RNA sequence: GGCACCACCAGGAGUGGAGCCUGCGGCUUAAUUUGACUCAACACGGGGAAACUCACCAGGUCCAGACACAAUAAGGAUUGACAGAUUGAGAGCUCUUUCUUGAUUUUGUGGGUGGUGGUGCAUGGCCGUUCUUAGUUGGUGGAGUGAUUUGUCUGCUUAAUUGCGAUAACGAACGAGACCUUAACCUACUAAAUAGUGCUGCUAGCAUUUGCUGGUAUAGUCACUUCUUAGAGGGACUAUCGAUUUCAAGUCGAUGGAAGUUUGAGGCAAUAACAGGUCUGUGAUGCCCUUAGACGUUCUGGGCCGCACGCGCGCUACACUGACGGAGCCAGCGAGUAUAAGCCUUGGCCGAGAGGUCUGGGAAAUCUUGUGAAACUCCGUCGUGCUGGGGAUAGAGCAUUGUAAUUGUUGCUCUUCAACGAGGAAUUCCUAGUAAGCGCAAGUCAUCAGCUUGCGUUGAUUACGUCCCUGCCCUUUGUACACACCG
């Protein structure tokens, strides 16, 4: 699917600091909540990242639920450009 | 399990599998 | 001294009826006149569905049910020994709501 | 959102239910039991029952993490509302519901059937559950589907105690030719319940006698 | 029908067979001498287990009586 | 032999005869989608379908084809699109139009993804049936070379493999029963301004007797729980007595008791199983088909309603124990909202009505609601007439629901005044607050209940027996059957 340059990279940060993504599987919901942006944007760009291994996916109640990997980390360290040494949440402790 | 095989190692391995995890499920909560 | 009113819900009684207890109790060593516990008339919440997930056999019905039972408790005392009681009779069944 | 009592706590029951559903689908690989929502003052607790809470919360408690903020993302929950701690079970035998899952864990592995259902049954039988029975039914390398129980021990079937005395879990294990659907029905000893009856409905137990004492005519004795 | 069932039957006669002296012809103390007794989970039990235990006493009285 | 109002006796109420709502087949059809056909198909798929549901029919879009490659691509891979044409469409869907963003992305393959597509005779799970009948199994002992058998049975009794009794069996386990939920008792406890009462104030009416009936008192800063609610319990265990019987299990008549039919009604409910039903509930699935001109999806218009016909569950009725028109005026189960996308909706004000307007209360024993319901009670009109019993067919107008009511959603007003004058052969349900009448609520619901699920009002006739019909169970018996007579 086409998704702008603009759009796809508060998909991308949202997956990174608080990167655990719950979305309601309704496609033509003009907005998931807490990412300005298209609904169904929210889930198609993860799925190609949980189809090409870098999070996992989860599918119950047609509620979806993603995770951000380790392995998926590093893709996220340098197509983000996020300073190098920043853990998001859940490796606070 | 028709046969007249495969049921006397269906009882006494699948019961050694189970006397296998008695001790090791002993063993896990004493030596906390 | 301030009138105040605890509402006491839950779905089984047991969890219920102590709650109710043990607050009266704190009532009682504590000389704070109470009103309570009002035993509200039990609500039973039924719905009656089919058994048969197709349409064919006998006509057979399934009647679940919640029971679930209220208990109102009036107070006069100061807002923080009302507001300690209901922390010091926590317990995960109940849920605990005070109103002045 | 202001909510009725009678549409509040069936809310509950929902969000439990959902709840504790997405777990099953989430912790399985650990061998999850169930979930206890412990309501308190400024907090959600939530217990996750598995046999194994290293793999949950691990690697310094990673999974955990992020579990519980998969879980206030979706029921719009304050990051301070709740709290999960994972505790080991003390009876994995004994408990219907760990063993349904491991025994899932074993069908997948090829194991032949007779092997794979006896492996349990005297692991129940080793933690003294009063009595368990196994049902696999489906096909496997034949075409015609058939059932086989494995039943042992001691069985209640009718009545309210089977639902104090009865824990069921019924699992689909996914096999390459179609569906096999498994029943496990295990039986805590009525003796070993802590909450509910101690006993069955039946159950009558008698004292024995304190008779066979000598009496003598008619003393007075004076302390 | 009324008949008593075994185990309501069995549980009874036992009774009799142990604490034959202390039972009286009459079903309320009786009622309350087989509560203390027997651990009975119902009340609807012991008071179908004592009242069969108060019949056989007056059995025993009339006669004698088989298998006590 | 035994049990059974899913069998009969004796009865009651019916159905089957008319119209009508609904379903089945049949017929038609563009589709009139389809599952199911003895009990165990046919107001069943909660299946009361304008749109959606929908799987069908005639049309039109979207990729919502992830990911690894090969092709192309910055000198732009390509997407969104103003005017017009076209189209049902103000779908840039497309065609002329040359604009516009820019590596998300366009082609082919692998790989997929999704299906109310087929396969319930490839399956799970659930439900129904066997059968809610009462049946099933092992331990030690006996019989048998063994598979097996006894236990687990001539007789009585019970709702009952439930007990007595007889006994090569003895003692047990599952099912039944026990158990749980609900109904009946509690002046005996625990309390209740979200229940009531009595007092006490404050007040109003009629007789004046100081009496009788209301209202008010979230400060009268009253008492109480009898009735209303629920929590802790007690209470029944065939109790006592006459009989009958093996004097045993039990049963029948009385007495007391709240209750002496398993105290009443249900929930749960065994060993294996059925080619019983459902892939038309699941992101539950194996296989076959498709998968971009999609059998995915969306949106438009139509359909499940369509009518020469056979059948079933029912409602009105066939009149007088009745129709109306007045007057009396009593139940119980339940439901409810906030920035929604609209709940229950009072009280007032308009409208004959349906309906319309303005306020408030209730997120709930508070308010909707005492849901002041109808049968029923009393008083009159009708007077056996297809009558004023009945409301089919049909017209006109008035409103509400919803984007949208035409194939009339539904109601109301007027009018239209159909068969039906008690139902052949058959056959259904039922033993006490039961049958039969009589209404109200929750459900599917934006609207629609002649349907179910519940509740309550009035409330019976006759049995309380049997194996005569039917069905099932058990035993004996027969077998050339074991895929088990659909052999």
């Amino acid at each position: 699917m086409l998704i702008p340059k603009e759009d796809r990279k508060k998909i991308h940060q949202y997956l990174f600091q608080e990167g655990v993504v719950v979305a309601k599987k309704d496609f033509n919901q003009p907005k998931h909540d807490e990412i300005d942006t298209r609904n169904l944007f929210v889930i198609k760009a993860l799925q190609s990242l949980t189809s090409k291994g870098y999070v996992k996916t989860q599918f119950s109640w047609q509620y979806y639920y993603y995770t951000l990997t380790d392995e998926g980390v590093e893709f996220l360290r340098t197509e983000l450009n996020i300073p190098e040494g920043i853990l998001p949440l859940t490796r606070l402790k | 399990g028709q046969s007249d095989k495969r049921e006397l190692e269906g009882e006494v391995e699948g019961t050694e599998d189970a006397e296998a995890e008695l001790e090791a499920e002993a063993e896990e909560n004493d030596e906390s | 001294i301030h009138k105040i009113r605890i509402t006491l819900t839950s779905t089984k009684v047991k969890q219920l009826e102590n709650v109710s207890a043990n607050i009266i109790r704190n009532a009682a060593q504590y000389n704070i006149v109470k009103k309570g516990p009002v035993r509200m008339p039990t609500k039973v919440l039924k719905i009656t569905t089919r058994k048969t997930p197709n349409g064919e056999g006998s006509k057979t019905w399934d009647a679940y049910e919640m029971r679930i039972h209220k208990r109102v408790i009036d107070l006069q005392a100061p807002a923080s020994t009302v507001k300690r009681i209901t922390q010091i009779t926590i317990e995960p069944g109940v849920d605990v709501e005070v109103t002045i | 959102a202001i909510l009725s009592k009678k549409k509040k706590l069936v809310a509950d029951g929902v969000f439990y239910a959902e709840l504790n559903e997405f777990f099953t689908r989430e912790l399985a690989e650990q061998g999850y039991a169930g979930v206890e929502v412990r309501k308190t003052p400024s907090k959600l607790e939530v217990i996750v029952k598995a046999s194994n809470t290293q793999g949950v919360l691990g690697e310094q408690g990673r999974r955990i993490h992020e579990l519980t903020s998969l879980i206030v993302k979706r029921f719009k929950l304050s990051p301070e509302g709740i709290a999960i701690y994972a505790e080991r079970v003390e009876e994995r035998g004994l408990s219907a519901a760990v063993q349904a899952e491991a025994l899932k864990a074993k069908l997948l592995s090829g194991l032949p059937i007779r092997r794979a259902a006896y492996g349990v049954l005297r692991f129940a039988m080793g933690a003294g559950a009063k009595g368990v029975e196994v049902v696999i039914s489906g096909k496997l390398r034949a075409a015609r589907a058939k059932s086989q129980k494995y039943a042992d021990g001691f069985m209640i079937h009718s009545g309210q105690p089977t639902r104090d005395f009865i824990d069921i879990a019924i699992r689909h294990v996914l096999m390459r030719q179609g569906v096999l659907g498994i029943k496990v029905k295990i039986m805590k000893d009525p003796a070993a319940n802590r909450f509910g009856p101690r006993a069955l409905p039946d159950a009558v137990k008698i004292a024995e006698a304190k008779d066979e004492d000598e009496v003598i005519p008619a003393p007075t004795v004076k302390s | 029908g009324r008949v008593r069932t075994k185990t309501v039957k069995r549980a009874s006669k036992v009774l009799i067979e142990r604490f034959y002296p202390k039972l009286t012809l009459d079903f309320e103390t009786n009622k309350r001498l087989t509560s203390e007794i027997a651990v009975i989970q119902s009340k609807r039990l012991r008071n179908k287990i004592a009242g069969y235990t108060t019949h056989l006493m007056k059995r025993i009285q009339k006669g004698p009586v088989r298998g006590i």
